[PDB]
């Protein structure tokens, strides 16, 4: 029953934003919601960048993600940043 | 345990493995605010089991610094800490229990709402305390009172359910 209270929109692209982007594309706020919904040991990440590599969606299909940045500067504004 | 020891020797251990002559502070290789607590904090909590020098020193100092400076990064990770806490406590080693209880006190004051969020997990982590209820007996009482203090209106009764002898006058 751990859930964020406030929500803001991202301003400038960063590593943190890249990863929020990847979670939200798959239908999750962030890693916290992801681990609530699914039983997760660890999240698959790309070794060099730490970026999310693969996520399982709610319908049990999988999204895969590139080794390098995917969040287009245009898309940055659409990344939601949650409070606590 | 074995998990923490592996962690300890990896390049991605965020603490510098060095001792300064000035004191016993730990030096961070990587800034704490830049760590994903989802990854690092449970790894450090795995070290609660550790009783061997120098592993336990870095486990304890690491936990302390991350709790002290975690801010709103801590609450999102709380569920991932419960099994390492439980595992440490259920060893039934007094020294490990005394470190773990002090850590737990730090945990529930480390950020807002964390004490409240701990309540649903009381039944996972409190039961072994009944064995050592009354030094460790006073530490237990003190720890349970911290949990009550920062645990909201539903805290007393859930402590009492798991620890039938609990009483308190805050
Ligand atoms: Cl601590």
């Amino acid at each position: 029953d751990v859930k964020p209270k406030s929500v803001s929109h991202a301003k400038k692209w960063s590593e943190e934003i890249e990863n929020l982007y990847r979670f939200q594309q798959a239908g999750y706020r962030d890693e916290t919601e992801y681990r609530q919904v699914k039983q997760v040991s660890m999240v698959d990440r790309w070794p060099e960048t730490g970026y999310v590599k693969k996520l399982q969606r709610r319908d049990n299909t999988f999204y895969y993600y590139n080794k390098q940045r995917e969040c287009d500067d245009k898309e940055v504004h659409k990344v939601k940043i949650y409070a606590y | 345990s074995t998990a923490f020891r592996k962690f300890y020797e990896r390049g991605d251990f965020p603490i510098a493995l060095e001792h300064d002559s000035k004191g016993n502070k730990i030096a961070w290789k990587v800034e704490i605010e830049k760590l994903d607590y989802h990854h690092y904090l449970p790894l450090f909590f795995d070290g609660l089991c550790e009783m061997t020098f120098p592993y336990e020193f870095f486990a304890r100092q690491g936990i302390h610094d991350m709790l002290e400076h975690g801010g709103n990064k801590i609450l999102p990770v709380l569920p991932q800490l419960i099994i390492p806490i439980k595992n440490a406590l259920n060893l039934r080693n007094r020294q490990v229990i005394c470190v773990t209880l002090k850590v737990l006190q730090h945990l529930v004051v480390s950020a807002e709402m964390v004490g409240k969020a701990l309540v649903p997990y009381y039944r996972q982590i409190l039961p072994v305390l009944n064995i050592f209820k009354n030094n460790i007996g006073d530490l237990i009482q003190e720890t349970l009172e911290a949990f009550e203090r920062y645990g909201g209106e539903n805290a007393f009764i859930n402590i009492k359910y798991v620890v039938p002898t609990y009483e308190s006058c805050l």
